[PDB]
């Protein structure tokens, strides 16, 4: 997580993180500001607005180390820059006053060091707070989990 | 006048498939809408 | 199930069970009174009358902290705030005896804390008593099982 997240900084406050995942370089839309990263920066980041994303092809030399997706999700817990995140009812969750602005795009970790979603935003429920992201399927399909009151951090 | 005027034989073809037309309309929604009742009902019943 | 069950007042007698369940809360059509909790009280609840229960969305603050449901039941012992229930034959029974009015939309609990059926009414056959229940299916379907003679609680 550490060596392969890169936070994306605005007036010298960062307000995001960009994550290489599967050779290519994903970066979420509801943040603006500049990639970290000088070699990825001339990556021309086509956008898809109702995925609240933007992908690119990352160069030659980055391609072989970056993050895997995965599309098994066995449920309980994953970890994560923050701790552990809970998985049921096919629903991500944390415990509650864990994670707030700024922590969009960074993955989700499993046992084996994968990638198994991507933060997005969260709404805080009391009990805990649930997490609005992107996750895969088995027939390899982008789908989202946003439940109701989401915001976008 | 040679004959006298009934009910029945006294409007056009053009007014009375327009009123058929627009009383029919109600009349089938009414029965789909029996139909659709029954259906669901047995559906219920089928898949309880 | 005690701090997720609540009571139904009738002139300040208790009378029946409100239990919440996946985020919506449920509660008998046949037991009249009021919701203790303030917050419940101002939910809106759409009835399913021929399913004798009236079903609402529960607010935000508590839809995570729920009864989890489940559909798997196989025969034999389960549980019940007056004890152990039996589930034999595709039907849920009780030792003759206990239980009775006020019961209505007790929720019935599994051994990892999962609901598996919700209370409305019972028999007595003289041995034991027959439950009339609501049991849930693999095709996510709910059958109102009542057996012959049943009486809501």
């Amino acid at each position: 997580e550490s060596d392969k997240t890169f936070p994306i900084m605005l007036n010298g406050q960062v307000n995001g993180y960009a994550c290489v995942v599967g050779g290519r370089l994903m970066k979420p839309l509801h943040v603006e500001g500049k990639i970290d990263n000088e070699q990825l920066a001339a990556v021309k980041l086509k956008k898809a607005s109702m995925y609240d994303l933007e992908y690119g092809d990352v160069p030659q030399n980055m391609k072989s180390d970056t993050l895997q997706y995965t599309s098994d999700k066995p449920p309980g817990f994953y970890n994560w820059h923050h701790g552990a995140v809970q998985y049921e009812n096919g629903r991500f969750t944390v415990p509650r006053g864990v994670g707030g602005k700024g922590d969009s795009g960074r993955p989700i970790l499993d046992n084996r060091g994968r990638v198994v979603a991507i933060v997005l935003g969260g709404a805080n429920e009391g009990t805990r707070t649930a997490l609005s992201v992107v996750t895969w399927n088995q027939k390899g399909v982008t789908i989202k989990d946003t439940p109701e009151g989401s915001e976008p951090w | 006048h040679k004959v006298d005027q009934e009910f029945q034989a006294a409007v056009s073809k053009t007014s009375w498939n327009w009123l058929l037309a627009l009383f029919g309309g109600a009349s089938s929604l009414i029965v789909v809408g029996l139909i659709v009742l029954v259906c669901s009902s047995m559906l219920i019943n089928t898949r309880r």
